[PDB]
């Protein structure tokens, strides 16, 4: 029964990139290998540590160039099915994930330690995704479903974030306990402990966390209580494409009909532009940013879930 | 500075919760002589 | 086919998508270069200088590839 | 949903640890530890302090330093901090023994595992 | 030249100053209701 | 056309009849597009206007006001509350200022587009003004004329909806209540559909600075060149009506140096930002 599929066509893009100055030593005549072999032919592995340890790095404390890594992995795997004689269907997985890191480093006197100096990341992600469960539902100015379940989804997943952060060991600290009361009117935070009483004390409704697995889960119809609160996604989501010339097989030979196909396409696609690391999530005591909210390791502005039927549906009959 | 948006109206700060108002961005500040042109600017809905 | 010229009032705002503005020159109706900037080099480009003693107004536009379009535009 | 309880294991932990070196902490009703060896001459939920910790593990391993003042504003710090500094005045002393679920949580960050007892000592030298 | 007689480019104007930023001749320092009672009418127009 | 004896819009005077009418203005202000008059070399304001004191429906000789000039950064409030009033915004439905801001409901939600939309419902509920109020609650605030039909005194009427002569028919023309009806077939046609809006630069922000440089000219019966920033004087003297009469007519064009304000209100230096230009007329007794 699974004989209907005939091709796989699986596209797998890596490239990747190191760029290390600081390097004192120089090439000969044909090349050189002093760093590795790999290195030359890219093996992309780590060499901060061994050039370090090996003693051509430069001895300068204050250097201020920054080594820098860079990579970019794309996935476009293709797939054809025929269930029926005259319908065809292709599938569609496209998964793009860009990710810049920078660092500066020092180089210990002493024992030639390879020490570095604020590291960060960025980059951009994609990945191909299903959100018709909610395409056709009615949503306006005046009435979304989705949104509603967007409001709704922020208490569960901020409950679930606690639960991940606080292990149930102990009751999880809210706005509305004693524990925690709400200040009184000249407090600058009383507007935000009033605004979410029911959420735990590091997740409120303004949190990145807390806010876009919600979204997701929202407008892509998973379920709040199972839905997962990772920002990236892993597999993705077949987006489709079927053909059907097979109504004119019925009783359209003399029925007036010469030709009728019936094309119906949804490709949908949600994206991070720019997600980077956060400087705020250290090992630092603090962990609270002005909004009370805890700092997350990755911070995006903008995540955008496209979804096109283009064409929703297409009949074309020719008499 | 005191200017610090991390420590608003802590201590000994010269900017007040007011500083996060559009409508009492003026009355924001702890200073006596601070100008709508000289000393801050204010656009409601700046594009970035 | 790139361009997107626009007058709203008395300026005329001219934004090529996707390429480079070389050279404007504007002419009346009568063929009086009543405007002209020989050097910009820029992707938006706002006059907001014409005196346009009548209404329609002829403005030819180079980009960098030299693709020399012409576009009639009313004066407001 | 993976939720993983460490209350006890490090309340244990921390007994033990106060069992191998000799010293005397008094306990809250959260679970937290403290040791106050001198005073001075009380910081509140809002207030700006300056401090001189330095936080390490129970092997005694520092994942923290700051031989320098910082300040903090004692609201955006972990609930060990927020329990154990309004406990002393300028110019004093405190360790704590803050546990996990009063620290970086059940999972932690980088360089800072789940379920990790963390010792600080911190010279708080003002309450502005 | 720039042409400013366009009529739907003019709006209703705030109370303003006759001498200088001290000058409450039309009650332009007020913050109550008093500060619009020197406000006769005023119709801008083209004659269509 | 300015009435001094006519009540303004938003005026509450409990006494404005019993008032001398030489001590009212009437004003408007616009934005300037290039707000650098350094760069752009801006020499001078130079208008060419009727001298109202020739034609055949000449103002009586003792009707002699002066017209106000002001360049610069204008306060946008109109309404002096601190608050941006736009009527895009308001409703039943939607969030106000708890306490009111002295001069009607303004919305405490940010605006985001100065656009109506098109529903006739809330576009009369909308479409009310720089007050606020849709005309049945203005007593609340405007308590001297409560008893009105508009005690705001902001209605507009269209041209062709009203009675009268030409100037009459444009004296309620520059309401700002209910000129924007959605439908342009409305007896009252809207004559616009942007909201009445305290930002006239349209950058979403509504200044409150007040620093700008005032020129002025007279307005009398015997003005003549030399004076009074006057350049050049034209006199029609056969103009044929539609009537069939004749009427004279004096034009006079005024050259006021911008270089050369007669004064200058507020903390302004310089002319490398002037954002907007405001007009308005006082001194008069009757009708100009």
């Amino acid at each position: 029964v699974l004989t209907s599929i005939k091709n796989v066509q699986i596209n797998y893009t890596k490239n990747s990139g190191t760029v290390l100055p600081g390097y004192t030593p120089s090439v000969g005549f044909l090349g050189t290998s002093k760093p590795s072999l790999g290195f030359v032919f890219g093996s992309q592995d780590d060499v901060r540590y061994e050039a370090a340890k090996r003693g051509w790095l430069t001895t300068y404390q204050d250097f201020n160039q920054s080594f820098t890594q860079v990579s970019n992995k794309l996935l476009k795997v293709t797939a054809n099915i025929d269930l029926l004689p005259d319908l065809k269907v292709d599938l569609s997985m496209d998964r793009s994930y860009s990710e810049n890191t920078s660092e500066q480093y020092s180089v210990d006197p002493s024992t030639n330690e390879y020490k570095p100096l604020s590291p960060y990341t960025y980059g951009m992600f994609s990945i191909s995704t299903v959100m018709i469960k909610t395409a056709f539902s009615p949503s306006d100015e005046t009435q979304s479903a989705a949104f509603d379940d967007f409001r709704s989804n922020r208490l569960i997943i901020a409950n679930r974030l606690a639960e991940g952060h606080y292990g149930s060991g102990v009751a999880i600290p809210r706005y509305g306990d004693a524990n925690n009361p709400i200040p009184a009117e000249t407090d600058p935070n009383y507007a935000v402990y009033t605004a979410n009483q029911g959420y735990p004390i590091g997740y409120t409704k303004s949190n990145q966390a807390v806010l876009l697995p919600a979204f997701l889960a929202a407008y892509t119809g998973s379920d709040a209580s199972s839905s997962s609160t990772n920002i990236f996604r892993s597999f993705p989501i077949p987006n489709w494409s079927i053909k059907y010339n097979g109504l004119m097989r019925y009783k359209y030979f003399k029925d007036k009909f010469k030709r009728f196909s019936l094309q119906h396409n949804y490709r949908a696609s949600y994206t991070i532009n720019q997600f980077r690391s956060n400087f705020d999530y250290n090992s630092s005591p603090k962990v609270q940013d002005v909004n009370t909210n805890f700092y997350n390791e990755i911070i995006m502005s903008n995540v955008n879930l496209v979804e096109q039927f283009s064409p929703l549906i297409r009949m074309d009959f020719e008499l | 500075n005191k200017y610090d948006p991390a420590t608003i109206g802590q201590a000994g700060s010269f900017l007040n919760s007011n500083i996060r108002e559009i409508v009492t961005a003026k009355s924001g500040f702890n200073n006596t002589n601070v100008s709508e042109a000289t000393d801050y600017s204010v656009l409601e809905n700046a594009r970035k | 086919d790139g361009l997107l010229i626009s007058v709203k009032d008395k300026t005329i705002k001219v934004t090529s998508a996707k390429e480079n503005i070389k050279e404007v020159n504007i002419f009346d109706i009568t063929g009086k270069l009543i405007y002209n900037k020989k050097k910009v080099g820029n992707t938006e480009l706002s006059i907001s200088n014409l005196q346009s003693a009548d209404q329609v107004l002829l403005v030819k536009v180079n980009l960098e590839n030299n693709a020399q379009i012409t576009r009639k535009v009313i004066f407001k | 949903d993976e939720v993983k309880d460490y209350t006890a294991e490090n309340e244990k932990e921390i007994v033990d640890y106060l069992a191998q070196n000799n010293l005397t902490a008094q306990r809250t009703n959260s679970g937290l530890y403290y040791i106050i060896t001198k005073e001075g001459s009380h910081p509140t939920l809002n207030s700006n302090i300056t401090v001189i910790y330095k936080g390490y593990f129970t092997n005694g391993k520092v994942f923290d330093e700051s031989t320098e003042g910082v300040s903090y504003s004692l609201r955006t710090l972990i609930p060990g901090w927020k329990e154990g500094i309004p406990l002393l005045k300028s110019g004093g002393e405190i360790q704590l023994f803050v546990p996990a679920h009063l620290g970086y949580g059940s999972n932690g960050n980088k360089t800072v595992p789940g379920g990790a007892v963390l010792i600080f000592e911190i010279t708080l030298v003002s309450v502005n | 030249t720039i042409d400013m007689r366009s009529a739907y480019a003019w709006s209703l104007a705030s109370t303003p100053f006759i001498t200088s930023i001290n000058d409450n001749t039309f009650n332009a320092n007020s913050n109550t209701l008093e500060y619009g009672f020197k406000r006769a009418k005023l119709s801008w127009y083209t004659i269509d | 056309t300015y009435y001094p004896g006519e009540r303004g819009p938003y005026n509450n005077n409990p006494s404005f009849g019993a008032s001398n009418p030489s001590a009212n203005f009437g004003g408007i202000m616009r934005a300037l597009n290039s707000t650098n008059f350094e760069q752009g070399n801006v020499e001078y304001i130079q208008f060419w206007v009727l001298d109202p004191y020739v034609g055949n429906g000449e103002s009586p000789a003792t009707n002699a006001g002066k017209i106000y000039f002001n360049l610069g950064e204008i306060s946008e409030d109109v309404l002096k509350d601190g608050r941006k009033q736009y009527e895009n915004g308001l409703g039943p439905d939607q969030v106000m200022v708890n306490p009111q801001p002295l001069w009607g409901d303004v919305p405490a939600s940010q605006s985001l587009i100065y656009a109506f939309d098109t529903n006739p419902d809330n576009r009369k509920n909308q479409d009310v003004g720089l007050d606020g109020l849709p005309s049945s609650r203005e007593g609340s605030i405007y308590t001297n004329y409560a008893g009105e039909a508009d005690p705001a005194g902001d209605d507009y009427t269209y041209y062709l909806n009203a009675d009268g002569g030409v100037l009459e028919r444009y004296k309620n023309y520059n309401g700002t209540e209910g000129n924007s009806a959605v439908s342009i077939n409305d007896p009252n046609r809207g004559s616009t559909t942007l909201p009445d809006v305290e930002d006239i630069n349209r950058d979403n922000t509504m200044s409150t600075i007040n620093a700008y440089y005032e020129y002025s000219i007279d307005v009398k019966p015997g003005m003549q060149v030399g004076e009074n920033y006057i350049t050049d004087i034209r006199e029609v003297t056969n103009v044929d009506l539609p009537n069939g009469g004749t009427t004279n007519a004096r034009w006079i064009q005024f050259k006021i140096p911008v270089s050369q304000p007669q004064n200058t209100i507020g903390n302004i230096t310089d002319f490398r930002s002037i954002r907007f230009m405001r007009m308005f007329m006082t001194g008069f007794n009757s009708q100009m």
